[PDB]
RNA sequence: UUGACAUUGUGAAGAGACAUAGAGGGUGUAGAAUAAGUGGGAGCUUCGGCGCCAGUGAAAUACCACUACCUUUAUAGUUUCUUUACUUAUUCAACGGAGCUGGAAUUCAUUUUCCAAAGGUCCCAUUCGGGGCUGAUCCGUU
RNA sequence: GUUCUUUGUAAAGUGCCUUCGAAGAGUCGAGUUGUUUGGGAAUGCAGCUCUAAGUGGGUGGUAAAUUCCAUCUAAAGCUAA
RNA sequence: GUUUGACCUCAAAUCAGGUAGGAGUACCGCUGAACUUAAGCAUAUCAAUAAGCGGAGGAAAAGAAACCAACCGGGAUUGCCUUAGUAACGGCGAGUGAAGCGGCAAAAGCUCAUCUGGUACCUUCGGUGCCCGAGAGGG
């Protein structure tokens, strides 16, 4: 339930998901990076949380970041949707905050999390990239029109006894 | 046309929108040159003394020709003849009277001002009787008849309370002009009375004769 | 700043909208939950952070609801017994605050725990919720951070009904200079001079 | 809402530029929220009461939240 | 006891107004009538109309802004009040829809209501003994 | 007073260069109801309601334009004598 | 349609480890009287007294300025001194009653926004060995 002013919803079938979850867990496994030096060239970097994902997307140095919809407070990740698009930064939503923890190889679950710096895979990313924008091109006309609910069996069999009364009885 | 060149919520300064300046020189379609004019909305009071009244000598001219008549007595005619059209004595009062009126505006002596007051039924209408508030009598009569014809303009404050007089040809180039609006307001500005409660310019607009308007801050 | 910023922004807002969502439904979950409720985690990282919360062993962080209103004083009905001046039943209000209420009885219930802090995070009508800070004082992971280190010595043990605690010092009047103040380096400290 | 007009986020910037003047106005005689009413009041009331009847309610709400934080940046800066 | 405010959401309109854009008219002496009150002003267009001219007067009646007031429209609004409808926050007290087949009724028909542990299979066993499922029902605290 | 012994690194002074955040919201402030105070339109605190900005802000004993003066950065904390 | 292993949120247990509740005379934080005074009395006074409650220490409590200010300077905080029966309150009746400063006692400025637990090893306020959970910038 809830009223609403709008918050947050939209895409993650697990097909769309599950590439870029390989992708990330492929972000750091790809680790070289390697053992000379003083400088001494990437490959990988991956950061994880909240915290960290915000200040490589203001940097500029995100390639690609992932939020969690399952977060709860909401307003820990909500900064991030609007933030990342004006900065031109790719974002995917995944379904579950356990899910994006594991991949970035964490004990624990990871509210967001980014690759920053990928390695030899150019085509694939741009590739998710694509499919990113291919499921919410979208701008920002937020969203609800109020909704939540879903109705209720006996609501929406009076939306049924309204629809008869339009036309014939009231 | 006219239209799409001005932006209405758009507030320009001086030089940027012509008012008087460069970009009304377009919008002046007319095939003779047009006057270019000046508008206020000025927070002024009923009251005859919080009125806005008095007359700005703009540095250059109107660029209109302006006949004078001008009725004076003694050394002061002869003073008349050398800075004006039509000469006048006191005798000629009965002239004017009768039918007579080849004049854009009228001047008097001090001296001539009993006579005057017969003039003033026929003149009073057009506005055109000389009083001290629109500075027509004055014993320096020689430099008065050089200031209004150099271009020397009238203000008067309306019922209304918007004040308004023509400040040049659109045809006059920018620099030109917006000296001569320049000196209008500050004459303006100045003349605002104490008495008259916040900002004494409330609007500031100019147009052509034809065209849209536009706005000065 | 850095991320805090945003989530400190909504909370001054809160009519509005994201937070006042979020709230709003977490108003439900707070009439069911219980006087004591203890958290793993700040609802407000950001004012939490400055609270000097630091994730680190010993620290709990913990929600505490408060009534709204004036004062009722006893006894009713057998009514003093005084002058008018005296008289008071809802007339009179606390002097101390719903903050400060809050962090006795959340240090009342957590004998073992000190409390560092008080925030106060939603408003319903009938009820005011403060997010206590309780530290550990006892153990050895506070004591050997520095930062932290000063709430562990004996002279603070309950610091929140001694008025020690910033909402405490606040409710005195103490800030922090001078006419306004004088009368507020101690309230018996005057002397009845 | 859309359009004005004319112009349009450049109006939308006046709107708020305004608002902002409106507002510290309406702070230094104190107040604020009697005198929001107050300050726009005592002035023409058409755009500048649609601007304030937003700004008392929700009130943009994630816009101002995103125009702040870039503003605090590039103080920041 | 009683009204207001917070708690605090939804939207039907009846009634009141406030953006611009397109209309109309604008009730002081005389004056055919339309001189409300402002800049301007010698033309804009041509089969023309108004100035031109009538005629009066303080001032005359082209035309591109303007704008007080009577009134009324569009684009896409928005705003109070109601009430009056509606539930999702909320409070207080302490099942719903489908599926058979039965029966009543409509509609030519489509369509639309009213009502009310045994044995089977499988898996160990393949041996007793056991377990899972089925055993009229599928889906989604009052 | 005597005696043991690690590398260092980074901090710090002095001087050049731009520059600048770790600086705290139902808070600042308001009304209407209290109680407290020497605190008087001008003490401090409670309650209900409402409610900012972000180098902008607060103070300077009523309230309102300006430049600026003069001072200081709350809503956090510790601390010997 | 259906389950199983795993991720995190809430709950309950459990034993371990760690600490508190209570107390000592007064000192030392809140809620809160009255007779009494004004020759009555209702604001005021008694009094922010006493009491009650909570709770800490050997002192406690307060602290480095969103201070002071009415100038031009000071520069954290207590106390002492005196400011002063001054300002201010008040049936402006009775009464009530400061501060800034000046200078003393004594002085001090900083600090926020790998840690721990387990077992082993020792010279056990420590560290090593492992395992486990979680004021700022450039050269």
């Amino acid at each position: 339930a809830a009223e609403t002013f709008k918050l947050f919803n939209k895409y993650r079938p697990e097909t769309a998901a599950e590439k870029k979850e390989r992708l990330t867990k492929e972000a750091a496994a790809v680790a070289e990076g390697k053992s000379k030096q003083d400088a001494s060239p990437k490959p990988y970097a991956v950061k994880y949380g909240l915290n960290h994902v915000v200040a490589l997307i203001e940097n500029k140095k995100a390639k690609l970041v992932l939020i969690a919809n399952d977060v709860d407070p909401i307003e820990l990740v909500v900064f991030l949707p609007a933030l990342c698009k004006k900065m031109g930064v790719p974002y995917a939503i995944v379904k579950g905050k356990a899910r994006l923890g594991t991949l970035v190889n964490q004990k624990t679950s990871a509210v967001a999390a980014l690759t920053e710096v990928r390695a030899e895979d150019e085509a694939a990313l741009a590739k998710l990239v694509s499919t990113i924008d291919a499921n919410f091109a979208d701008k920002y006309d937020e969203v609800k029109k109020h909704w939540g609910g879903g109705i209720l069996g006996n609501k929406a069999q009076a939306k049924m006894d309204k629809r008869a009364k339009n036309s014939d009885s009231a | 046309m006219s239209k799409i060149t001005s932006s209405q919520v758009r507030e320009h300064v001086k030089e940027l929108l012509k008012y008087s300046n460069e970009t009304k020189k377009r919008n002046f379609l007319e095939t003779v040159e047009l006057q270019v004019g000046l508008k206020n909305y000025d927070p002024q009071r009923d009251k005859r003394f919080s009125g806005s009244l008095k007359l700005p000598n703009c540095p250059r001219p109107n660029m209109s020709i302006c006949i004078f008549g001008d009725a004076f007595d003694v050394d002061r005619a002869k003073s008349c003849g050398v800075d004006a059209m039509s000469v006048d004595d006191l005798k000629k009062l009965n002239k004017n009277k009768k039918l007579i009126k080849k004049l854009s505006k009228k001047y008097n002596a001090f001296i001539a001002s009993e006579v005057l007051i017969k003039q003033v039924p026929r003149l009073l209408g057009p506005q055109l009787s000389k009083a001290g508030k629109f500075p027509t009598p004055v014993s320096h009569n020689d430099d008065l008849y050089g200031k209004v014809t150099d271009v020397r303009s009238t203000i008067k404050f309306q019922l209304k309370k918007v004040l308004c007089l023509a400040v040049a040809v659109g045809n006059v180039e920018m620099e030109e002009d917006v000296l001569v609006n320049q000196i209008l307001m500050s004459v303006n500005f100045f003349v605002s009375l104490l008495k008259k409660n916040w900002q004494n310019v409330g609007s500031l607009v100019v147009k052509s004769s034809m065209g849209p308007a536009f706005r000065l801050y | 700043m850095g991320a805090y910023k945003y989530l400190e922004e909504l909370q001054r807002k809160k009519q509005s909208d994201v937070l006042r969502f979020l709230q709003r439904v977490r108003v439900w979950e707070y009439r069911q939950k219980n006087v004591i409720h203890r958290a793993a985690r700040p609802t407000r990282p950001d004012k939490a952070r400055r609270l000097g919360y630091k994730a680190k062993q010993g620290f709990v962080i913990y929600r505490v609801r408060v009534r709204r209103g004036n004062r009722k004083r006893p006894v009713p009905k057998g009514a003093t017994y005084g002058k008018p001046t005296n008289q008071g039943v809802n007339e009179l209000k606390y002097q101390r605050s719903l903050r400060a209420t809050a962090e006795e009885r959340v240090g009342r219930r957590a004998a073992n725990l000190r409390v560092l802090n008080s925030y106060w995070v939603n408003q319903d009508s009938t009820y005011k919720y403060f997010e206590v800070i309780l530290v550990d004082p006892q153990h050895k992971a506070i004591r050997r951070d520095a930062r932290y280190n000063w709430i562990c010595d004996p002279v603070h043990k309950h610091r929140e009904a001694r008025g020690l605690t910033a909402t405490g010092k606040k409710s005195r009047g103490i800030n922090k200079g001078h006419k306004f103040n004088n009368t507020k380096a101690g309230r018996r400290k005057t002397w009845k001079r | 809402p859309k359009i004005s007009y004319k112009k349009g986020a450049a109006s939308n910037r006046t709107k708020f530029v305004r608002s902002l003047v409106r507002e510290i106005a309406g702070l230094s005689p104190y107040e604020r929220r009697l005198i929001d009413l107050i300050r726009n009041s005592g002035e023409k009331r058409a755009r500048k009461v649609a601007k304030k009847r937003l700004g008392s309610f929700t009130r943009a709400k994630a816009k101002v939240e995103e125009m702040n934080n870039i503003i605090a940046a590039s103080r920041r800066h």
